[PDB]
């Protein structure tokens, strides 16, 4: 359909246009995720649905990506589709390093990313991204933390925490309750006891299944041991006693 | 006289802590019915009727019964359980005539009311009625539509019905001046179910103690209704013993079983 | 049913052969076929004869087979039946399809009598394997004919004749000889297979001029069997609108060149082989 | 009467 | 009630006036008749009997007739039956015209019952989107469990008849419901033409001075009904000029009368 | 029979039709000689439709209290097609009734199976729907041109109904009545939730903003279940945010269908 | 007092024990599952108190063994047991057919402890309907609520159903689930070792044969059924017998297993 | 009423050639009869409504005077019916007594029912009755000056029966109208009310579009009311502009951008 304009163009007596709607109503199939800044930190995580103990632990592509030391990404639902964001994505990177001497803001990179999916799904001969995903990190040398989160439609909001994906209004309820706008966590571990408590829900006790990095001032990216996770998936249970 | 052993008037046994654990909609009722004649006064404090009618969405295997099972003795007052199979007869005009007497008892019965189900057998928006016959049925639902509207100062009554599909299937009957409202059952969250078993099992042995809370998750979208299966199927397993022995493997075997039947989808996209 | 005793209503009336023309080989092959044994039967017994039992013709409509149908009432004097392939169907299932034995049977308590079917591509489909909710229902209305015809119930002394315009679409299993023993086929015929049935209807009406048909005839190579009673009576149809109420060869001509074109203008449709 | 409903059709 | 035939009527035709086809001349035998007379012999062995059958084939080749010469050589109760009345206005007047046939089979047994054609009411889907065409499936489970269901009877069992083979539930189309099936085709082979030509030609009358030959390898790919019209016709290439005994050239002038149409359906604009 | 009492302010609605239904009721009534000059008694009888329950009986309901105009209630299938002999035995009597009663008028209801579809030759048929049908087309035009009666029928559907019977002449107009814009959504509260114990001060467009397409006496159960949340409290009077949670309740909770 | 007459179905067993079903010793072990608890310690689950399992379904594809389990089980009752065979849609007088099934369980409640029975019910089964498809669909509603709210209290009390089908993918979701079902149990084929048994079974009254290894023609068999291996044991006594050595032989099993598919049996291989 | 021939417009060409095919059953029997030939027994025909086809059927019975009864299928369809298809075989011999008066049936069949399949339902007792109450008929060239008939929708649906089409097929589609006819038809409506004489209907003669005859009718009975809709007793005419696309109301709500 080399233009055509399907029904991607046809608008709604509504309003709304099918197509788009349609997606992220698809994207809930798909696993969830969150994402949480403290004082000086920022977190992600995810989760593996469950294999037969066969999906391959090594090198499984997984939900976080970096794009340099100091940002990342996660997302939700189609996998194909997230592949080539994070790669038209990042090459904006290196270029935007180069031909301006200084590397990416945030607010930079989330109009970008927010703004392409507008082009694929008002042009002809394209379908949407039926995709929603969600930036991370630091601007250089500022203590400052930032996550935006971006949607099919094209609309880039910040947050403070957010979900996305399965179950994540059974999810999101939880976080509006503990965290607040009043005062952050302190710290590191502060921020993932209270991150990960609120996955328990929807995780059936599988420690295997969740993922987890954090973000830092000075670009100190990392990812974190499955055991250095399950002993918090447990001391957390410990709490459970009454 | 024709309906004196369809009069029930028995003396059920389910009631609440008997009741799974349904909290959303143990009120709607009282407020469909209790509100009303507890303390009809407020009606006018408001100044308005209390609602009349309920009718339940399609969730078979839900609990779209039970809370006729429930109020059977919360009601603390008169009842009815009708069932639209009956309605019917080898005769034409003997039917319809019925419901015009039988609202009669229900004057008779004035703190009195009806549990019905079963009426997807009346609620039909198709009738090019070819033959002679079905032209009845739609006399049967006629008086009725009727003989539930044309009866006004409804002070005690609440006519009430149920079913498991209705998007496609009943007119464009509703009307707030005949039905009010419509009340829905769904599958159930986490915590929902987690409220179920153990006060299941709670008159079962357990014989050790094994962490149910790990056994059921909110991904696997099972009825509310496996899970008596689940808690008899162990024993059963151990019917499939002479122990008499419980264990959580038992459990464990059993969903993997009955979910050997039940469907399953293709991740295909990771979608 | 009281509506199989209502279609019979000009059972014997006898409209002769020497009304028709352009056929006298096509009857020669059929008067052989259907009368012998009604008339002679130990012949295919004295020769050793399972005899025939069916017959159909084909070839495009207004053309005058319906006639041959019944003009072979007039040879016999004996019964007959008129009925279509449409009117038999309904919304109750089957009783479609009752009809076709209470018929067969009402044959037999009287004759010699014979049967005719027009139309019978509605009756006349492959049994496909998939189909529609209903249109099977014909399927299942048609093999009780493909069955009573030579069904394990035997039969003789009664013929059936049938006839479409569509000889394609039909279930080969009736085209089992046994069920139809000879086939043909009716054209429009040549200028003076055209012409024959030109005259008859000037035989009838007051004729005034000379023959001056052959170059008239000349324009005869469009039309079918069947529209020149309408051409015939056409011209008096106006000869007489100038109140001149004694007709000529002379008035018929702008009626002949007229109905050619409006009937032109939707014409020459199909031919069904 | 001495008789009630019963039937059945097609569709189309 | 349904009814049944004995001796007001019969088709009257023999294996004599047949022919061919002399494999399924047998097969047939020992299923239906032979255990009704001759039982002890293989009940000294005790075996469960076969019971009734299917065959099918392309139109005529003698789907329908080869019955009716075992038909009058019965020696028990017997039918004349198709399936396409099974259906009624009504409901239940269906199965219930149907319960009984075995009542009556029973009632009368031992016997056999026959179909002309069942293919209407046998397909592979029991339909479900409409209010009728299930209506005939329940005439189709109810034999299948009157057939082979708990206790059915010493009787064979139903004889199928159609044009086709493949349309229908393999439920019916498996032991202990139809244990034989049979094809009919005709092939034109010479081991056998070469009778029932002279079959059929013997029970006629024929001019002893006259071809046969000129045909039967001059033509290989034919069928069992068409071939009676050609001597049916023979015949009539006679009367038409007032012969009163058959000549050879007329099956010569016969035999393009009836076969040789092979070939000109637009055969350039076909495919190309 | 002689007094609806409904009135103009008991409408609110879109309203524009009654000024049309202020058509004829009235120069045939009062004044043809506006109309004198130029084709006297020009109009000579009307009908409605629309989809159920949007006013379209309310609305002739709203006229008949005005004009002392005085109609009828025996109405449509229920007490003509269910008791039933000689109905028009019953007509002959109604205009032996109407034949000389002034300020008076015929309406009536629920003609889909009563003459708007003619059985299409199946259903088992009925002859008596007919004729009682037909019996007043004998008395339709008896005087009525000359007269001063007028004429009214209803419909959900006008084209299910019978189009054989529109004779011109016998027929003149058939008007439409579709759901109303918000004010046509705002001066209905100012009716049907006035009478109850509500708060003062209380903006009622909102509500309209957010009700879209949809008739009016739903809102009666709107407001029926508005009045529930004090209740729900144990409180005692209706604020505004309670309409908003009754909203979400039943339109997005109710187009699942 | 004394019953309605259509119930005449309570009635005698057949001829038929749990020798004759063989390989699928783990399913029958199942529906005595739910037959043993209530009897052999009904305090087993009762004072436990734990709770009562009712009726199944058992299906798969035709001619598995079902039908046999579902008289032979009724040998070893120790109960009641009935019948059916599709006559349920005796459907003139539309309401009789929910009059003749709101009498078939008050009886049973009469005569109750009595497990009972269906087969077939895939003609009842489904609800989708636009259009037209009802007039039956009634007595589908009312035996669903006929179990629950009503005598659900005491329903399948002491009933104890049960209910043979095949194509359970296509009725109703509302009738196999926990409310009036347990166990949605499946008859597959036999494997190599089943078969032999159910050959050597229906082999036990044939003759004083010898010379035989009867489990190699299962090697010669693939997966077809466990019941219509009494096909190809039937013919190989025909084989023979239609040469009249009573007397038997491996060669005839060799001969009638190619009896059957060979003959109802494409390269278009576009795929890998 | 007995209005004129014409009361359509200036369709001479249709009318002055129909009758024609109608002198012969009207008259003419003198070589007609003493020819015997064809004589269409009732000219039904066709043309869907919209077309003044019972004007021309009734007011050609101007000249053939006919009482006003003309009864239809929909009288042919109640409850055991048989005693309406009584009626209509009873009906010519009835009217056969001494009269010209010839009734007009008129005929939707399958306006109830669909034609999904070709083979159709030909309605039951019409398709009957129809055959011998004109197998059996002659009008004598005097008191039978027509021949009763009907007319339908369309031109493709029927299960012909014996002599449907066998003689009795004179029929035409009556051509719809043109700017120099139109023009005098609205002018027909409106001779019961005059107007502003400003713009004549030849001046909204190249205004029509896609207008079929009986609608017309819709035109000035309304734009002759939208006049004293604002109660001028001096009717103005452009009214009509504004009233004629209320035959559809063109749900005109504020033009945006236009
Ligand atoms: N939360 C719960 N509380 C109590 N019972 C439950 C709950 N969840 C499931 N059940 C079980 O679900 C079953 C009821 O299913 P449901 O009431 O939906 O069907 P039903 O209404 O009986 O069907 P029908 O009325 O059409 O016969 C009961 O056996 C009950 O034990
Ligand atoms: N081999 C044959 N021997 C003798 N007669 C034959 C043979 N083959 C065909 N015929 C003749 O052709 C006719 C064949 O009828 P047949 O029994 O084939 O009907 P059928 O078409 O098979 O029925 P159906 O269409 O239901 O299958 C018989 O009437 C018989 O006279
Ligand atoms: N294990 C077995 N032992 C002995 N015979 C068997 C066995 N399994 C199947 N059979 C044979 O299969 C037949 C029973 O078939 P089955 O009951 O599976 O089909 P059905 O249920 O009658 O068909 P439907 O499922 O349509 O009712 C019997 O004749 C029986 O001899
Ligand atoms: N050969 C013919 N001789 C006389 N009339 C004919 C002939 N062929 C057709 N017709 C005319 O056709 C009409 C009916 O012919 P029919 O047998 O029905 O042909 P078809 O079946 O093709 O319509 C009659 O009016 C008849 O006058
Ligand atoms: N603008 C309005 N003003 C007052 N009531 C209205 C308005 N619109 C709709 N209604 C309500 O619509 C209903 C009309 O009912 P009615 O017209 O008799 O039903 P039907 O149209 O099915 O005959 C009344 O209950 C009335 O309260
Ligand atoms: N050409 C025309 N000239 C004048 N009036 C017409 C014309 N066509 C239709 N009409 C109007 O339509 C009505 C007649 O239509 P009619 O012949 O009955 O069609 P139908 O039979 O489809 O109703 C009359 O009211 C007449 O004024």
């Amino acid at each position: 359909m080399s233009g055509y304009d399907r029904a991607l163009s046809i608008f709604s007596p509504d309003g709304h246009i099918f197509q788009v709607e349609y997606a992220l109503e698809a994207v809930k199939r798909g696993t969830c995720a969150v994402g949480v800044k403290g004082k000086n930190c920022v977190v992600l995580g995810c989760e593996r649905r469950s294999t037969l103990k066969l999906q391959d632990t090594r090198i499984t592509p997984s939900k976080v990506s970096k794009i340099d030391s100091h940002v990342v990404l996660s997302f939700s639902g189609l996998n194909a589709d997230s592949r080539i964001l994070i790669e038209k994505a990042r090459v904006e990177a290196q270029s935007h390093r180069l031909t301006l001497e200084d590397p990416v803001t945030v607010e930079y990179l989330t109009r970008y990313v927010a703004g392409v999916q507008q082009r694929y799904t008002q042009s002809g001969g394209v379908r949407p991204f039926g995709v929603s995903t969600l930036i991370a990190g630091f601007d250089p040398r500022d203590d400052e933390p930032k996550l935006y989160q971006t949607e099919p439609s094209g609309i880039y909001s910040s947050w403070s925490a957010q979900t996305i994906g399965r179950n994540s209004k059974t999810v999101r309820e939880f976080l509006e309750k503990n965290y607040d706008r009043k005062e952050p966590p302190a710290t590191v571990e502060e921020c993932v006891k209270l991150t990960v408590r609120s996955l328990l829900e929807v995780v059936q006790t599988g420690a295997k299944n969740i993922e987890i990095t954090v973000v830092k001032p000075d670009s100190d990216i990392v990812a974190l041991s499955s055991e250095e996770i399950n002993q918090y998936v447990t001391q957390i249970e410990q709490e459970k006693q009454e | 006289p024709m309906v004196s052993v369809m009069k029930m008037d028995k003396s059920p046994t389910e009631s609440y802590s008997d009741i799974g654990g349904l909290e959303s909609q143990i009120q709607e009722i009282k407020e469909s019915v209790e509100l009303p004649l507890t303390h009809p006064e407020l009606y006018e404090e408001m100044g308005i009727k209390p609602p009349k009618g309920v009718i339940l969405y399609g969730a078979p295997g839900t609990g779209k019964t039970l809370l006729a099972k429930a109020v059977a003795n919360q009601t603390s007052a008169t009842f009815l359980r009708i069932v639209g199979s009956e309605l019917i007869q080898k005769y034409l005009g003997d039917g319809p005539r019925l419901c015009r007497q039988i609202f009669k008892v229900a004057g008779e019965n004035a703190p009195s009311i009806v549990f019905i189900d079963e009426i997807d057998a009346i609620g039909t928006k198709r009738y090019d009625s070819n033959s002679g016959g079905e032209r009845e049925i739609q006399r049967t639902m006629l008086e009725l539509l009727n003989q539930l509207d044309g009866f006004d100062d409804r002070g005690d009554v609440k006519v009430i019905m149920a079913t498991n599909k209705i998007e496609t299937l009943d007119p464009a009957l509703i009307r707030p001046g005949r039905i009010d409202r419509k009340i829905l059952f769904e599958n159930p969250d986490l915590s929902t179910k987690k409220k179920i078993l153990g006060i299941h099992t709670s008159k079962m042995n357990l014989s050790e103690d094994v962490n149910l809370e790990t056994l059921v998750t909110t991904k696997d979208d099972l009825s509310g209704a496996d899970i008596q299966a689940m808690c008899t199927e162990a024993g059963l397993l151990a019917l499939r013993e002479r122990r008499m022995q419980v264990t959580a493997e038992d459990f464990k075997q059993a969903k993997e079983r009955v979910m050997k039947n039940k469907v399953e989808e293709n991740l295909e996209g990771l979608y | 049913d009281p509506l199989v005793y209502n279609m019979t209503s000009f059972e014997q009336g006898e409209i002769t052969f020497d009304g028709i023309g352009g056929l006298t080989e096509q009857i020669r092959e059929l008067r052989e076929v259907i009368e012998l044994p009604l008339k002679n039967p130990e012949i295919f017994q004295r020769v050793g004869i399972k005899p025939p039992k069916g017959v159909l013709l084909y070839g495009p409509p207004g053309t005058g087979k319906t006639l041959l149908a019944k003009a072979v009432a007039a040879t016999i004097g004996a019964n007959f039946i008129f009925s279509p392939a449409s009117g038999i169907v309904d919304k109750y299932i089957g009783e479609s399809a009752r009809i076709i034995r209470e018929m067969f049977a009402y044959a037999k308590e009287h004759e010699p009598c014979i049967i005719f079917m027009d139309e019978v591509d509605a009756i006349g489909g492959r049994r496909f394997s998939e189909g529609t909710s209903a249109d099977r229902e014909i399927q299942r209305t048609l093999m009780e004919l493909l069955t009573q015809m030579d069904g394990f119930d035997n039969l003789g002394q009664t013929k059936i004749i049938m006839a479409t315009n569509r000889p394609d679409t039909l279930d080969p299993a009736l085209l089992r000889p046994g069920r139809l023993d000879r086939k043909v086929e009716i054209p429009l015929p040549n200028e003076a297979g055209r012409l024959e049935i030109f005259k008859i209807h000037t035989a009838k009406v007051k004729k005034t001029g000379e023959f001056d048909f052959e170059a008239a005839v000349k324009m005869s190579d469009g039309f079918n069997g069947a529209d020149i009673r309408n051409c015939a009576t056409e011209a008096g149809f106006f000869a007489i609108r100038d109140d001149r109420d004694h007709i000529n060869p002379d008035d018929l001509m702008k009626a002949v060149r007229k109905v050619a074109e409006v009937k032109k203008l939707e014409g020459t449709i199909e031919y069904q082989k | 009467s001495a008789r009630l409903g019963g039937a059945s059709i097609a569709v189309q | 009630s349904i009814s049944v035939m004995g001796e007001n009527e019969k088709p009257d035709v023999t294996y004599a006036d047949v022919g061919g086809l002399d494999m399924q001349k047998q097969e047939i035998r020992e299923a239906v008749e032979l255990p009704l007379v001759q039982a002890d012999l293989y009940e000294q062995i005790g075996i469960d009997p076969p019971r009734g059958v299917l065959l099918y084939g392309p139109p005529g080749t003698g789907k329908t007739m080869l019955v009716k010469a075992v038909a009058n050589s019965t020696k028990a109760a017997f039918i004349r039956v198709n399936g396409s009345e099974f259906v009624h206005k009504y409901l239940g007047e269906g199965p219930r015209m149907v319960r009984d046939v075995f009542r009556l089979a029973r009632e009368n047994a031992p016997s056999i019952i026959f179909i002309d054609e069942v293919d209407s009411i046998a397909t592979k889907r029991f339909d479900a989107q409409t209010g009728s065409d299930r209506e005939v499936q329940r005439i189709l489970i109810e034999l299948l469990t009157q057939m082979d269901g708990f206790d059915q009877s010493t009787n064979v069992k139903v004889i199928m008849a159609t044009n086709r083979a493949d349309t229908l539930d393999p439920a019916l189309l498996r032991p202990g419901r139809l244990d034989r099936k049979i094809e009919f085709p005709s092939l034109r082979d010479r081991r056998e033409r070469r009778l029932i030509f002279g079959t059929i030609a013997s029970k006629m009358s024929l001019a002893p001075e006259a071809d046969l030959d000129s045909l039967i390898i001059r033509n290989d790919s034919l069928s069992g009904a068409v071939i009676a019209a050609i001597m049916q016709e023979a015949g009539l290439r006679a009367v038409r000029k007032n012969r009163y005994v058959i000549l050879q050239s007329d099956l010569e002038e016969a035999y393009a009368t009836q076969v040789k149409t092979d070939n000109t359906v637009d055969k350039f604009d076909f495919y190309k | 029979e002689e007094k609806p009492d409904v009135t103009y302010s008991d409408v609110g609605g879109c309203k524009d039709q009654i000024e049309k239904l202020r058509e004829v009721v009235e120069l045939p009534l009062l004044s043809p000689e506006r109309f004198a000059t130029l084709g006297i008694d020009p109009p000579k009888g009307i009908l409605l439709y629309g989809p159920p329950g949007t006013g379209k009986t309310l609305c002739a309901r709203a006229v008949a209290n005005r004009t002392d105009a005085t109609f009828i209630r025996v109405i449509g299938s229920e007490l003509v097609q269910k008791y039933v002999g000689e109905g028009a035995r019953m007509v002959r009597e109604l205009f032996e009734m109407a034949r000389t009663k002034k300020a008076c008028i015929i309406f009536f209801d629920e003609i889909d199976a009563v003459g708007g579809a003619r059985f299409d030759d199946g259903a088992g048929g009925d002859n008596e729907v007919q004729r009682t049908m037909l019996e007043l087309i004998t008395q339709l035009d008896g005087f009525d041109p000359r007269g001063n009666i007028k004429v009214m029928f209803a419909t959900n559907r006008p084209n299910t109904l019978d189009p054989a019977l529109l004779r011109p002449g016998r027929i003149d107009r058939k008007v439409e009545f579709s759901l109303p814009d918000l004010e046509g959504r705002a001066n209905i509260f100012r009716i049907h939730s006035k009478s109850m114990s509500v708060e003062r001060g209380i903006r009622w467009e909102l509500i309209s903003r957010l009700c879209p397409n949809s008739t009016g006496a739903e809102l009666r159960s709107v407001c029926t279940e508005a009045g529930m949340f004090a209740i729900r409290a144990r409180r005692k009077v209706a604020t505004e945010k309670d309409f908003l949670k009754a909203v979400d309740k039943v339109i997005s909770g109710y187009k699942k269908f | 007092a004394d019953p309605l007459v259509s119930l005449m179905m309570v009635e005698k067993v057949p001829d038929s024990t749990y020798d004759m079903v063989g390989g699928l010793t783990k399913q029958i072990k199942e529906i005595k599952e739910v037959i043993e608890l209530p009897v052999k310690h009904p305090e087993l689950f009762e004072s436990l108190g734990i709770a009562q399992p009712k009726g199944v379904i058992l299906y798969g594809p035709p001619g598995t063994g079902k039908t046999l389990l579902a008289r032979a089980v009724a040998h070893h009752t120790d109960c009641k047991f009935i019948r059916v065979s599709g006559a349920e849609l005796v459907q003139k007088y539309i309401g009789e057919g929910s009059r003749m099934v709101r009498e078939l369980f008050v009886m049973a409640r009469e005569h109750a402890p009595s497990i009972i029975f269906m087969d077939e019910i895939d003609s009842i089964g489904s609800t989708r309907v636009e259009g037209s498809g009802g007039g039956d669909s009634e007595v589908q509603r009312t035996m669903l609520e006929l179990l629950n709210q009503l005598d659900g209290f005491e329903t399948s009390k002491n009933i104890k159903i049960i209910m043979a089908t095949n194509r359970l993918d296509i009725l109703d979701p509302a009738l196999l689930r926990p409310g009036r079902i347990d166990r949605k149990i499946e008859f597959p084929p036999p494997s190599v070792a089943a078969r032999a048994e159910i050959l050597r079974i229906h082999s036990r009254k044939m003759n004083l044969t010898r010379g035989i290894n009867l489990r190699k023609v299962a090697e010669k068999m693939n997966g077809c059924s466990g019941a219509d291996v009494k096909g190809v044991c039937t013919e190989a006594g025909m084989y023979a017998l239609r040469e009249r050595r009573i007397h038997v032989t491996q060669e005839d099993f060799e001969l009638a297993v190619g009896k059957v598919m060979n003959k109802n049996q494409s390269v278009a291989k576009l795929f890998k | 009423p007995t209005e004129t021939y014409s009361d359509v417009g200036g369709l001479d060409k249709q009318i002055e050639e129909l009758v024609e095919a109608i002198v012969l059953p009207m008259k003419r029997a003198d070589k007609f009869k003493d020819m015997g030939i064809r004589a269409p027994k009732g000219a039904l025909m066709y043309g869907p409504p919209g077309t003044g086809k019972t004007l021309l059927a009734r007011a050609c019975a101007a000249q053939t005077n006919a009482t006003f009864l003309k009864l239809a299928a929909p009288q042919l369809v109640q409850m055991y019916i048989g005693e309406g298809a009584k009626l209509v075989r009873d009906a010519f011999a009835l009217a056969k007594e001494k009269a010209p008066t010839i009734i007009f049936i008129d005929e939707l069949d399958a306006i109830g029912t669909k034609r999904f399949d070709s083979e159709k339902s030909g309605d039951r007792e019409v398709q009957r009755t129809m055959l011998e109450l004109l197998n059996q008929l002659d009008g004598f060239s005097s008191d039978d000056r027509v021949k009763v008939l009907a007319a339908t929708n369309r031109v493709d649906v029927l299960d012909p029966a014996l002599l449907r089409s066998g003689r009795l097929d004179r029929k035409i589609e009556f051509p719809l109208p043109s700017e120099d006819s139109r023009a005098q038809i609205l002018q027909i409506h409106s001779r019961k009310m005059t107007t502003d004489d400003d713009i004549n209907w030849q001046e909204l003669a190249r205004s029509t579009d896609e207008f079929n005859g009986a609608q017309l009718k819709a035109v000035t009975v309304e734009a002759g009311m939208i006049a004293l809709r604002n109660g001028q007793s001096s009717v103005k005419h452009e009214d009509f502009v504004e009233g004629i696309s209320e035959v559809q109301a063109r749900k005109s709500k504020s033009v945006s951008f236009y």
